[PDB]
């Protein structure tokens, strides 16, 4: 679903910032 | 998952932090 | 370090798109 | 890591795929 | 249009290559 | 339409990434 | 070149915004 | 609220570009 | 605010300029 | 300077996220 | 090129309109 | 300013928070 896809794009960026040197796990 | 959790209702920084390693 | 940070932002967006439903770990 | 691999010389989409789950 | 095709169901990167030069 | 505007923004990014040196037209 | 790649990404965004319904070509 | 959040992200990027050296307050 | 003004109907660049310093 | 301009684009996004309902002041 | 013109000194939005259709 | 502070050396979340209202 496109709304979820666009949301996920922002989520990745937010995780990038928030998680810093810890990094993150993106599972859709 | 993060989409289910954060795309229908909004996630705080703390909630986003859940997905950090 | 700032250049690396900027680059990483773009890398994680690229990974989001390339990896699709499989997702990815970002572990810096 | 990916940053040192890909932040000077451009990584192809195929190279980036190596980091997928 | 790309909007008709790709803003209402997700287009893969493969599909989007159709819009390259 | 803001939805189309936001979708387009992500589409152009995706095109930029996938199209490479070939480039692209965005002519909605 | 990663610098050109990153610059281009921002350029396409800017073009998308300024060009409006006219659209644009990115053909580096 | 998520849609608003996504939209705002794009708005502040647009403001960054339109406002240039003058900058802007984002006050939601 | 800008969100309520601009997140349903698209704001022109001129309208967005109204929010500059 | 273009490096500063690209940096500022990411800074705006980071402020957007970090500041939440407080909003922010972008002065270049 | 747009890269030569705009990746080495900042192009305004006005300048970038030159690359629109 | 924020560019001087955060574009030559990297800024933590706390440092970014300085620019919040
Ligand atoms: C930061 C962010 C982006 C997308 C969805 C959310 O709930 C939160
Ligand atoms: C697509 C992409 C972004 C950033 C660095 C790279 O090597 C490749
Ligand atoms: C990559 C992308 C962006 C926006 C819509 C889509 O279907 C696909
Ligand atoms: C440029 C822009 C982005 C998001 C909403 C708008 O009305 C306009
Ligand atoms: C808006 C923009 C992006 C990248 C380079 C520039 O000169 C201008
Ligand atoms: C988050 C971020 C972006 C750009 C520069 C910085 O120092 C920090
Ligand atoms: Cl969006
Ligand atoms: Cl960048
Ligand atoms: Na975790
Ligand atoms: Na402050
Ligand atoms: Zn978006
Ligand atoms: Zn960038």
């Amino acid at each position: 679903x496109v709304n979820q896809h666009l949301c996920g794009s922002h989520l990745v960026e937010a995780l990038y910032l928030v998680c810093g040197e810890r990094g993150f796990f993106y599972t859709p | 998952g993060i989409v289910e959790q954060c795309c229908t209702s909004i996630c705080s920084l703390y909630q986003l932090e859940n997905y950090c390693n």
